[PDB]
């Protein structure tokens, strides 16, 4: 076995720091209570909903 | 008179009294970088043992 | 992952000033029973506001 290298250990950090980042993203969704809180996760969404948004004041 | 002392009040409690939610995060930060710190130096203690086997 | 930093803990604190902001806004809307209140929220409202005041009296 060669122990130079964790080749499992790197996939399951891989995998694990992937998995993060997904999960601190929809904690900061879900806590700002809004879909598109801040990205360009949906830009014609966002647009629509600034124009809206705009027409509702 | 009233209306200025809620308003000095105010001032006096935002440049003095600490937000509690503020720090909550920094003091659990630190916590568990002291746990983190910890963890290293008992793992550093040991670590002189390898040599003991060469003689 | 990182621990020096808690980027979610940051954003969900940053979130929560605002909303407390927010809600001191509301209740003291709802303590005082109007809607101007303080300077700010609408200058050109409380000016009219006054002026109507004054011819009232």
């Amino acid at each position: 076995m060669i122990i130079n290298h964790n080749l499992a250990a790197i996939n399951s950090h891989r995998v694990l720091k992937f998995q993060n980042e997904e999960v601190s993203k929809n904690m900061e969704k879900l806590s700002s209570g809004m879909r598109i809180n801040r990205a360009g996760d949906d830009a014609s969404g966002l647009a629509v909903s600034e124009k809206m948004r705009t027409q509702v004041n | 008179l009233m209306n200025a002392y809620e308003n000095t009040q105010a001032s006096e409690s935002r440049i003095r009294d600490a937000d509690m939610a503020e720090e909550t995060v920094a003091f659990t930060k630190n916590q568990i970088l002291v746990q983190s710190g910890t963890a290293m130096l008992a793992q550093a203690n040991v670590r002189p043992q390898g040599v003991l086997s060469l003689l």
